[PDB]
């Protein structure tokens, strides 16, 4: 599955 | 008071509890007072942990309702209620950020973090939504993004965590959600080029962050191309 | 009707099981004991698997808040700490009403009457974690009496090597250690567990062998880390 | 931390 931005 | 409902959210992430943290987060910003960079990211990473566990829960029963058919009535009722709840999450979030957070922001990386997570909450309804609705819906998250993406090309460096992570999203969106592969695979080549030119100007305080991001985007890239 | 009703609360509890939403599966499996009819041993680990998610979320929560508390020794902490133990102390009186009026009969297989009173056991004892005064003595004295009356038939009905058996042994030395404060109790039942389940292993099938086994090593483990 | 009986 494709990566969206992670958590800051 | 605030300072109280801070210490709990900061509580609620200890203990793992995404939705009181959420709950906290939210009552926090209906005080009024600007959101701290800590703050910001105790209500981000509140709704996404709470609208991530609903969004692979929303996937799960949305794969077997599709292998269904080939049924019953239960998948799809049941789906529809998990489909409810994270429109509700959804719609909570999207209403922080027009009523307290976008207007009230200060800086403008405050702004883009805020323009992005409008963009990716109007992203996560576009996942689940089908008609008129999901036409509106894409249109508001291209809105957010775009608006994000001005901004943060103008007042930014194209190696910034916060800019970075919003081609990322954007890309996803131009790819799964509008249907144009061919703009996501030229944003984020266009965004690890920039971004890798100036790859050693990058601040100590963003290495871990933004070379994330940045094999998090050529790893779509080798998906997409 | 009640039939139909009831198969449908069973599908959605499967569902919200893949999806990880043991909220969800907890209430669908309650609605599906409310309409009255016998669990099947896949249903009574649904209902199983259900409620100890739920629950162990809220005892891991508590146990952080509840320690964050003990060591910073403001308002916040003990505040939060007994919403949670609200919550928790909720869910536990939930399961305990559903076994009290509909899963606790005299009938009849000893599996699923002791599988149902280690369960009566199990949330007596979660809520003696959370306690305090008089309150606690009445739930350790309930929690004692579910596991002794379901020792006592699991001695009498089922094999040594039985998992429910070995299971219901282990927290009931769980309890004897952390909730009742008699570690000898503790680890004497542990360790007679462990050697009666030992002596019959090689009567054990692939199958059988390597559920007893899980559940001897746990024995081990806690006997290791309370001798 | 002490073990309790594992899932069915």
């Amino acid at each position: 599955r494709r990566a969206s931005a992670p958590l800051p | 008071e605030r300072a109280s409902l801070i210490q709990k959210a900061k509580l609620a992430e200890q203990a793992e509890r995404y939705e009181d943290m959420a709950a906290f987060m939210k009552g926090a910003v209906e005080k009024g007072e600007e959101l701290s960079c800590e703050e910001r990211n105790l209500l981000s990473v509140a709704y996404k942990n709470v609208v991530g566990g609903q969004r692979a829960a929303w996937r799960v029963l949305s794969s077997i309702e599709q292998k269904s058919n080939e049924a019953g009535p239960e998948v799809r009722e049941y789906r529809e209620k998990v489909e409810t709840e994270l429109q509700g999450v959804c719609d909570t979030v999207l209403g922080l950020l027009d009523s307290h957070l976008i207007k009230e922001a200060g800086d403008a990386e405050s702004r883009v973090f805020y323009l992005k997570m409008k963009g990716d909450y109007y992203r996560y309804l576009a996942e689940v939504a089908t008609g008129d609705d999901k036409k509106r819906i894409i249109d508001s998250a291209r809105s957010a993004y775009q608006e994000a993406m001005d901004i943060s090309k103008k007042e930014m460096p194209p190696t910034n965590p916060i800019r970075l992570g919003l081609a990322l999203n954007f890309s996803v969106f131009h790819y799964e959600i509008a249907n144009s592969p061919e703009e996501a695979i030229s944003l984020a080549k266009t965004t690890f080029d920039e971004a890798m030119a100036d790859l050693h100007t990058l601040s100590e305080d963003s290495y871990k962050d933004s070379t994330l991001i940045m094999q998090l985007l050529r790893d779509n890239l080798t998906l997409w191309t």
